[PDB]
């Protein structure tokens, strides 16, 4: 039936059974990026395992650290302080912006429009600069940890973030001019990968793939976890469930992120940054080098880390790609017994076959882009 | 003691499922050396199938047999549909490694292999 | 406002050691800008500055033509920048050595070495721990 | 024995085999297998090269980390051979051309260079030296290559009495100058496989009953040149090359053969299919004895 | 200080040298052996003994932080000095 | 970590103690003694020595011998396992490893004919130390 | 609070005016000339490019690059062989082996790092209670063999001696945040 | 307090009431209902109640547990039925979450629920590939994350971390061959668990 | 900022916006490298009295699951929670 | 619907573990001794 | 004596909506321009 294998030669392998130019069967293949994160974590303390989440869904990395942090804090029965919560929200929204830039621009790239990629990855560089100024790493900042945050913000960061938020709007508009009303974009996207709300639900979708079909589900307005309950923002919903609606949703999300960042900056509180419970979060170095108890706690935390009372949780985060979850099982030990990661790309790929019904070979490459398929969160 | 079964009631039905699976394999084998340009001969391939079947002959449990049938069917799928490759199929013969000699002396002389 | 641009350009051209220096610069560093010389390091490199350019091009360096016995007229590496100037060139600071000098400590390298990934003076690893199990040696005379 | 040599391991890439081998002739066609067989069991391998570093990159992945040491040399340059033979227990020589250049005659290649190699080996204090030659090595030979080979074997034995000469026949594999030479376009042949030859050499590298001896590595079967070339064409410029072609293979009598190292012949009727499918766009050959 | 062995190899700050009969010397051929020429065991000896008018003295290495944990040393044994287990410095009671 | 707090309210000066020398096997850093008397009692009762004791009173008090005596018994070496802290340590094992590195096998002695149950703690394939193992019908925590 | 994207507040008008406007949009290719104009505007701006080896990208005093083993002003080492770095290193990249030195001190005989295992996370310099191991600023240390990235006490001490004039300053900058 | 987590009892009440609700509707297929300190509701059941219970929770008007947030397995090799199976479910009409657990072993499969939730089509394949647990009435069930010739179930507790085989390219045969595993640095097993009890509330009796 | 009025007007007309106020290249508006030194606060548990861990441990305030309907040990119909309240269209911008 | 299979249980052919590591081995079941240090 | 990087009295206001301008002219005028050019050319 003109079968073919497409995608490789960047870890995707589709097996496509066509009928002429139409697409009849899409069989994705998985495990080309399966490393064994969920098993390795079982041989590592609750802190030796955090980087793995920065490495999962590697375009945000901090909405990933955040889920693990919230889960371990839910187990420990502690809560981080206001300043940490606000920093964490701010940077989660920044990661949202990064992810949505990534998605829109790689979509337009795999379709053929390539200049937004270069116009926006400069902003991505300018935000990696924040990542580095706060953590020392551009992408994989092991910066958000159970108990709050590692370090405080240097003295010239909020001003820079304000200068950036000033102009990101004009940049989004620069891109929208080219893309949103272009008849060719509308022809490539409109009425593509349509999906109804009930089938989405029963397939296990989350995020833009839900609220582009008229559903109202955002895990920040519902089941909030951080101070998000103290900040205002709108949730854009769609009407037809197509790539164009999802594009517009992601754009308006990039805008609500600026709306949230203005508030986070203006309302940043003072105080500590990590729970002052030195049996969970290490003490400062001066206290470590002058006080006995603080040094003992440092030693134990960095050799045999904090112990977590047994239990189980499922903490969901409204990540840029949807509900990111962690089923975390604990024995009364320094290390976990099981950590299962729920990623949306999983169900999205699962539903790709139905979403590619009555469509050509050149519409599948856009159906994929509309899911923001990263294979780290999938293959794990 | 008493159990709950899987895809069989007794080793007879289990063995006839096994024989159907062997029919399928035996028949398909040459198409593989044709599609993917393997060096080996169909005789070698068929001897290998026989060896991999008799490797699990002592088995008695209908359930332990049904599961092996399931897994062999998975492999046959992966093979008839060209998802495996020359590499995955030649990973059965071990063309690039010497075996642990089955001799107390050949073991003693080199290592602590017991 | 175009003739002023042309004037800025002609001064950018003639702002070097005539045609020879202009060619040298334009062909090693594909750039003919004019900036202020904040300093020069032991190895012959120069470091220029201009605060009206944008962030990332407001500081730069002209490497030496020779470094520890090597014709660096064409071959050039960011590994040539010693630490004190590395820290000002990657904009960790607003202050260069001349005004903010480092801490004079022995056991600090006086001569900087660049990357040696393949040179004959490169790095070869090994174990630093002595022999653990000492064997038995019998005497050199029988019975 | 030095503890750095005790063969600790399980016979694998990341193991130790106690074999420190300086190998000359690795950039070629048989070294490409000798080095693999040496390294995939955990041996240290010094490789001198004269080529450019690009032509020696197919060998960096056939041995574990740190076991391969690539250094440079020049046959005419002595004191570039001490570097390589020193720090070794075994030396292997595989050099040889199928033609003559300006700087290097058959005399040089097969007599003068191996002699210096063995001299430097003895000077250093190594314990094994392996030299490879042709099966038809003989002073009475239309080809002067074989003349030089049979001279160089003696010139070697005169400095390394306990050496090990190995006379295989026309070798066939991938990137070989025999089947590809035939398919580019009175005499019986018994060819042999690089895999078998390399296994034999790497086994002799340890086997204790191989010193001061010779070995004739020949296949299991024999064929008439015409039947063999027709088999080639069915499955599908040098004077000395054509001379070595138009010579039949000896049946060496009672000489320690291939099955005395432990190896077993691999018939050409099994690897021709993999060697020849590249030259595309059948029944076997009747094995005979004269 | 680096002092060479018969084979011609430099010795390290922990007395490591490939025995002249060792095959592992190959890796250094056409190359070098990376060795540090500044031996702490000597650079600290080059330092003088501090003197104090108190039988107990606290050491941190310098800056409060940037040093090491504050440790207290006794100076009742005029026979020898009081050494710090972190920095190596040594004190006396006068 | 379990039953104690997480910070100090002690903003005063600590104390320091003169370190003894009581043999080639036992290293003494006596500013870590928490005055528990396990060593004194072990010696007086099991080893029948009566040469350890407490000289002084108050915080100025400390443990050991009033003189430079050496503590060399057939049982000297269990004070190491019994001292809850690192005031008494083993000079051989000094600085060679840390507990979380060791792999622990359970074996027996051959030095004598008693068969004392023992633990051998290795690291990367080397034997690092030897410990007792409770067998209340043979050795009962001693070796 | 929610919003609508791709939904009109109400039906439109089929007036000749709006129909002709849409027909002009279609025929005259109006919505595309605006994209052409955006590209022209970008052509007439200044690019964000930089001469790399001469102009370097900006970093922070917290950057985590190449490793270094530090010393005290006296010149004495700092590592006391406490193994917290080896115990926290997620990738199990630090191998340590210590002994008592002839001067009776806790110092290492072996300290190896594998840069093909380090994920560059900084936990080792977060744990070091003496500020002896630091993930320095350097990032330009690529190689041609996999055997030049297996570091050791000597290489790391040389890197420390090399980069201390910068590591010390960056630590002076940032040590009040940690 | 500023370092401890707040504690709302309304959710505990609601979820205990719903536990009683569910358990008295399905006295069969039900056992070990429990709501925890952190206000999460688990319902343990018999392997014969999977589809009944999932359908009830999805369709029942009071429940509307539509979204299958996750499907998981968990290996506890000290109990005869060693493979715990976990369904994490979400309802939007109530803004609620629930956990439904069952048990299994080797040779004792579970019933598939692609009829109920189609998301499971891949989660169940993943469970079969990782923990070795068969499902009845699954259209396609095959290796999804592992290689094609992989023989084993690696997310168990007895399967070694580094595995049993290892891959590399060999010039002789010009392929990526598999071989036994020979590492140049054996993974180090750090024994960390402390001898001193940290949580008495979970102290088992002797 | 180093461009002539003609080019500025050309680009502004081609884009429709004003760029010389929302540029993406940074010209001295940014924070100053080499900032002064900070002095961070201290948490609330840095007291010297009334700071016992028994009151503020947390991870020991946990308790095992409160089990119900263990198989070995006319009510109304309830929901796992009161039904979700639907959302309100925004006021700033409810469309596009 | 129930069957009776009283023979000993074995899953060796499903574990995927090989012969070398399933017959050439010796396992130990115990309680780890207390560290006399603590 | 303390300093931990908070914001001052307040940051400026920010724009997060669209500003896509209404450009061009009317279809009637565009068609008239084109047709006038066309008729001039024909004549
Ligand atoms: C190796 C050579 C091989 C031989 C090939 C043949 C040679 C061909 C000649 C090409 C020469 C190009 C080389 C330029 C570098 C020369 C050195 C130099 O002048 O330093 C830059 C120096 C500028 O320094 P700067 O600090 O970066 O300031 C730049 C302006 O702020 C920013 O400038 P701006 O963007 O605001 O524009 C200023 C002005 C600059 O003048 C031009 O660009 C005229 C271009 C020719 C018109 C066609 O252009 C205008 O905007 C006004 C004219 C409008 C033209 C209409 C074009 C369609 C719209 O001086 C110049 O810019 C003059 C260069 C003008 C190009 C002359 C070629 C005509
Ligand atoms: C290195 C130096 C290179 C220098 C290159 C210089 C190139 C100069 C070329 C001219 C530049 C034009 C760029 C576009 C400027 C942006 C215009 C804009 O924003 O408004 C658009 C506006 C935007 O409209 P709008 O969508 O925002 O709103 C109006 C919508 N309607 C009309 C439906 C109500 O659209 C127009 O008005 C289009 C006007 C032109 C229509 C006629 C073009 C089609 C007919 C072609 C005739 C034949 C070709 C004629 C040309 C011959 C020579 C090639
Ligand atoms: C005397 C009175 C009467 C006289 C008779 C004549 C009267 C005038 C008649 C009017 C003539 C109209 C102009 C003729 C061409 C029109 C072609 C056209 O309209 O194409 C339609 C097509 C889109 O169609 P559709 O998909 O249905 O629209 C979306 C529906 N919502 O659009 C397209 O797909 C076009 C795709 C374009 C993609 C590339 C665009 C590049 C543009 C670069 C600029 C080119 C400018 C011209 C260059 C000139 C060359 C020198
Ligand atoms: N195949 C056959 O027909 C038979 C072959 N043999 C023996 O097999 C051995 C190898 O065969 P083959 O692998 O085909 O040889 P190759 O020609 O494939 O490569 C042999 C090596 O010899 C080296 N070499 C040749 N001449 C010189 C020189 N003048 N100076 C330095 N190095 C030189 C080359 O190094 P570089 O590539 O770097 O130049 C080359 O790598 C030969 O010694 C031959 O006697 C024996 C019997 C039968
Ligand atoms: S056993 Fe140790 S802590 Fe106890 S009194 Fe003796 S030296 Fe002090
Ligand atoms: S920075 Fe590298 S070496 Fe240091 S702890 Fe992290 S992974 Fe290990
Ligand atoms: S943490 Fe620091 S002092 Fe301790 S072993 Fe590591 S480098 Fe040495
Ligand atoms: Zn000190």
């Amino acid at each position: 039936n003109m079968t073919l294998n497409f995608g490789p030669q960047g870890v995707l392998r589709l097996v496509l059974e066509l009928s002429g130019e139409m697409v009849r069967k899409c069989d994705p293949h998985i495990g080309l990026l399966h490393r064994g994160t969920e098993k390795l974590i079982e041989y590592k303390t609750y802190l030796q395992a955090l980087p793995y989440f920065d490495r999962l869904d590697y375009v945000s990395m901090m909405c990933n650290e955040q889920a693990y942090s919230i889960a371990v804090e839910k187990l420990l029965n502690i809560q981080p302080p206001p300043r940490a919560q606000w920093i964490r929200v701010l940077f989660g929204e920044i990661t949202r912006i990064l992810n949505h830039i990534m998605a829109v621009t790689t979509h337009a790239l795999d379709i053929g429009a390539m200049t937004p990629f270069f116009w926006m990855f400069e902003e991505r560089e300018k935000m990696f600069e924040f990542y580095e100024r706060v953590s020392g790493a551009r992408m994989h900042a092991a910066y958000i940890r159970p108990g709050g945050v590692h370090q405080d913000l240097p003295l010239g960061l909020l001003d820079d973030i304000y200068e950036f938020s000033k102009n990101f709007s004009l940049r989004i508009d620069e891109v929208e001019e080219m893309l949103t009303n272009n008849r060719i974009w509308r022809n490539r996207t409109v009425d593509i990968g349509v999906v109804t709300a009930e089938d989405a639900l029963n397939y296990g979708f989350s995020g833009v793939m839900l609220r582009g079909s008229g559903i109202q589900w955002d895990l920040r307005k519902t089941q909030p976890y951080d101070v998000y309950d103290q900040v205002e923002f709108d949730v854009p919903i769609g009407s037809r469930g197509d790539c164009y609606d999802r594009y517009l949703c992601r754009v308006e999300e990039m805008r609500q992120s600026l709306r949230i960042i203005e508030q986070c900056l203006n309302k940043m509180p003072p105080g500590e940054i990590k729970v002052d419970d030195a049996k969970v979060s290490p003490p400062k170095r001066a206290e470590m080098k002058t006080s006995m108890e603080s040094l003992i706690h440092h030693f134990k935390l960095y050799t045999e880390g904090y112990q977590v009372p047994p239990g189980a949780t499922y903490t969901a985060i409204e990540a840029p790609k949807g509900e990111f979850g962690v089923y975390l099982v604990s024995d009364g030990s320094s290390r976990p017994y099981r950590c299962k990661i729920k990623a949306p790309g999983f169900a999205h790929l699962a539903g790709l076959d139905k979403m590619s019904k009555g469509h050509m070979l050149a519409d599948v490459v856009a159906i994929i882009g509309t899911q923001d398929i990263v294979f780290g969160e999938i293959d794990r | 003691t008493s159990v709950k079964p899987i895809f069989s009631r007794d080793l007879n039905e289990a063995k006839r499922r096994v024989r159907e699976l062997y029919r399928a394999w035996y028949r398909e084998v040459p198409n593989t050396v044709h599609l993917m340009q393997l060096d080996i001969t169909v005789k070698q391939g068929r001897d290998k199938v026989r060896e991999m079947f008799m490797k699990n002959a002592h088995v008695t449990d209908p359930r332990v047999v049904d599961l092996l049938v399931i897994k062999g069917k998975m492999e046959l799928q992966e093979t008839i549909k060209v998802w495996k490759q020359r590499t995955h199929v030649m990973r059965f013969f071990h063309e690039t490694e010497t075996p642990r000699p089955k001799d107390f002396l050949s073991k003693f002389y080199m290592g602590h292999d017991p | 406002e175009l003739v002023e641009v042309l004037k800025r350009g002609v001064q950018q051209v003639t702002g070097h050691g005539g045609l020879r220096g202009l060619l040298r610069v334009f062909f090693r560093a594909n750039d003919i800008r004019i900036g202020t010389l904040v300093g020069e390091d032991k190895y012959g490199n120069k470091y220029y500055e201009d605060n009206k350019q944008f962030f990332g091009r407001h500081r730069w360096v002209i490497y030496t033509t020779e470094m520890n016995g090597k014709n660096t007229f064409w071959d050039v590496d960011g590994s040539m920048v010693p630490p004190e100037w590395h820290r000002w060139l990657h904009c960790m600071t607003d202050d260069p050595p001349t005004t903010n000098p480092p801490t004079a400590r022995k056991f600090i390298w006086t001569n900087h070495k660049f990357n040696v990934s393949a040179t004959p003076e490169q790095y070869v690893p090994y174990s630093t721990t002595r022999k653990k199990i000492h064997e038995w040696v019998p005497p050199s005379t029988p019975y | 024995l030095h503890h750095a040599v005790i063969p600790h391991g399980k016979g694998g890439r990341s193991s130790v085999s106690g074999v420190v081998a300086t190998v000359f002739g690795a950039t070629g066609f048989l070294g490409r297998y000798v080095v693999n067989h040496l390294g995939r069991m955990g041996s240290q391998v010094i490789i001198p090269y004269r080529c450019d570093v690009y032509d020696i990159m197919h060998l960096r992945l056939m041995g574990d980390l740190g076991q391969l040491t690539f250094l440079e040399w020049d046959a005419r340059d002595k004191d570039s051979i001490r570097k390589a033979v020193q720090h070794s227990n075994v030396v292997i020589n595989l050099i040889g051309r199928e033609w003559e250049t300006r700087n290097f005659d058959f005399e040089d290649v097969f007599v003068n260079i191996p002699r210096a190699i063995a001299q430097a080996s003895k000077e250093a204090g190594v314990e094994r030296f392996i030299h490879v030659s042709h099966l038809n090595a003989s002073m009475k030979s239309s080809s002067k290559s074989l003349r030089s080979k049979a001279v160089g074997e003696k010139e070697v034995r005169s400095v390394f009495p306990e050496a090990i000469i190995i006379r295989p026949s026309d070798i066939f594999g991938r990137e070989d100058r025999f089947l590809n030479h035939f398919a580019n376009y009175k005499t019986v042949k018994q060819p042999v496989y690089v895999a078998d030859v390399s296994k034999g050499i790497v086994n002799a590298t340890k086997d204790p009953d191989a010193v001061g001896k010779t070995f004739a590595f020949t296949g299991p079967n024999r064929y008439l040149l015409f039947h063999l070339v027709k088999y080639i064409f069915g499955m599908t410029t040098t004077k000395d090359k054509v001379e070595r072609i138009h010579i039949s293979d000896v049946m060496p009598t009672d000489l320690p053969g291939l099955e005395d190292l432990g190896v077993q012949p691999t018939p050409l009727e099994l690897k021709s299919i993999e060697v020849l499918r590249r030259h595309r766009t059948t029944k076997p050959a009747k094995t005979v004895n004269y | 200080g680096v002092q060479v062995s018969p084979s011609g190899e430099k010795i390290t700050h922990t007395g490591q040298v490939y025995d002249e009969k060792d095959y592992r010397r190959v890796r250094f051929v056409d190359r070098q052996k990376e060795v540090n020429e500044n031996f702490a065991i000597d650079l600290i000896a080059q330092q003088p003994v501090n003197e104090v008018e108190h039988r107990i003295i606290a050491c941190d290495g310098g800056g409060g932080a940037l040093g090491h944990p504050k440790v207290y040393i006794n100076l009742d044994k005029e026979t020898k000095t009081g050494t710090c287990g972190y920095c190596g410095l040594q004190f006396k009671q006068h | 970590m379990m039953f104690g707090s997480d910070r100090s309210r002690f903003l005063e000066g600590k104390r320091a103690v003169e370190d003894k020398n009581i043999g080639p096997l036992v290293k003494t850093i006596m500013t870590r003694c928490i005055q528990c008397t396990r060593c004194i009692r072990f010696a007086s009762e099991i080893a029948g020595v009566d040469d350890l004791g407490t000289t002084g009173r108050g915080n100025d008090m400390q443990v050991g011998t009033y003189i430079e005596k050496m503590f060399m018994s057939e049982l000297s070496g269990n004070v190491i396992d019994i001292c809850p802290v690192g005031a008494l340590t083993s000079k051989p094992y000094a600085f060679t490893a840390r507990p979380w590195e060791t792999r622990k096998t359970e074996s027996i002695d051959v030095m004598d004919a008693v068969g004392s149950n023992i633990v051998v703690s290795t690291r990367t394939g080397e034997v690092m130390r030897i410990l007792p193992r409770m067998h209340e019908d043979i050795n009962e925590e001693w070796i | 609070t929610y919003k609508y994207v791709n939904k009109k507040e109400q039906e439109s008008e089929v007036d000749m005016k709006s129909a002709t406007d849409n027909a002009a949009r279609i025929l005259m290719w109006t919505e595309l000339i605006r994209g052409l104009g955006m590209t022209l505007s970008y052509l007439f701006r200044e690019p964000a490019t930089i001469n790399y080896p001469f102009e370097k990208g900006p970093l922070s005093p917290r950057f985590r690059g190449e490793h270094a083993l530090r010393r005290y002003p006296s010149g004495e080492e700092r590592c006391i062989a406490c193994k917290l770095c080896e115990a926290i290193c997620p990738a199990q990249a630090i191998t340590i082996e210590a002994e008592p030195r002839a001067d009776g001190s806790r110092r290492t005989t072996r300290y190896d790092i594998d840069m093909t295992k380090c994920i560059y996370c900084g936990f080792c310099q977060e744990a070091c209670p003496v500020d002896a191991i630091v993930e320095g600023p350097n990032f330009e240390f690529s190689t041609e063999t996999h055997e030049e990235l297996l570091y050791n006490k000597e290489k790391l001490l040389n890197n420390g001696d090399k980069w201390e004039a910068e590591i010390a300053a960056n630590i002076q900058a940032d040590y009040l945040y940690r | 307090r500023p370092t401890v987590r707040p504690r709302s009892d309304v959710t505990h009440k609601q979820l205990s009431a719903f536990g009683e609700y569910v358990a008295e509707i399905l006295p069969k297929y039900v056992q070990q209902v429990q709501v925890s300190c952190l206000d999460e509701l688990e319902i343990c059941i018999h392997p014969d109640g999977v589809i009944p219970t999932l359908t009830f929770l999805r369709d029942h008007t009071n429940a509307q547990f539509k979204s299958l947030a996750d499907l998981t397995a968990v290996d506890v090799p000290t109990r005869q039925n060693r493979f715990e199976i976990v369904y994490n479910l979400l309802s939007l009409r109530f803004n609620s979450r629930i956990r439904v657990k069952t048990y299994a072993d080797e040779l004792t499969p579970i019933d598939s629920i692609v009829s109920v939730h189609i998301a499971a089509n891949w989660y169940e394949r993943e469970v079969w590939d990782m923990f070795g647990v068969f499902f009845f009435n699954h259209p396609d069930l095959r290796r999804i994350l592992t290689d094609y010739g992989f023989e084993g179930h690696p997310f168990r507790k007895d399967f070694p971390l580094t595995g049993y085989v290892e891959l590399r390219y060999d010039d002789e045969v010009k392929r990526v061959v598999a071989e036994p595993v020979e590492l140049a640095q054996e993974f180090r097993k750090f024994d960390l668990n402390s001898p001193w009890e940290a949580f008495p509330a979970y102290r088992q009796p002797p | 900022a180093s461009a002539t009025r003609v080019i500025q007007k050309l680009r502004n007309w081609a884009s429709g916006q004003d760029l010389q106020a929302k540029l993406q290249l940074r010209y001295q508006e940014i924070a100053k490298r080499t900032q002064p030194p900070p002095k961070l606060p201290v948490g609330p548990s840095h007291k010297l009295s009334n700071n016992y861990y028994c009151t503020r441990d947390g991870r020991r305030e946990v308790v095992p699951p409160s089990i119900i309907m263990s198989s070995q040990k006319e009510k109304k119909a309830v929901t796992p929670a009161p039904p979700m309240k639907r959302w309100e269209l925004s006021k700033d911008q409810p469309y596009l | 619907q129930l069957i009776t299979v009283d023979e000993k249980l074995d899953i060796t052919t499903l574990t995927g573990v090989p012969e070398e590591h399933i017959k050439t081995r010796k396992v130990r079941i115990f309680v780890p001794a207390r560290n006399n240090m603590q | 004596v303390k300093q931990d990087m908070p914001p001052p009295g307040g940051y400026g206001p920010i724009d997060y909506k669209r500003n896509l301008p209404r450009r061009g002219l009317s279809g009637y005028s565009m068609f008239a321009v084109g047709i006038g050019a066309l008729i001039f050319g024909y004549w």
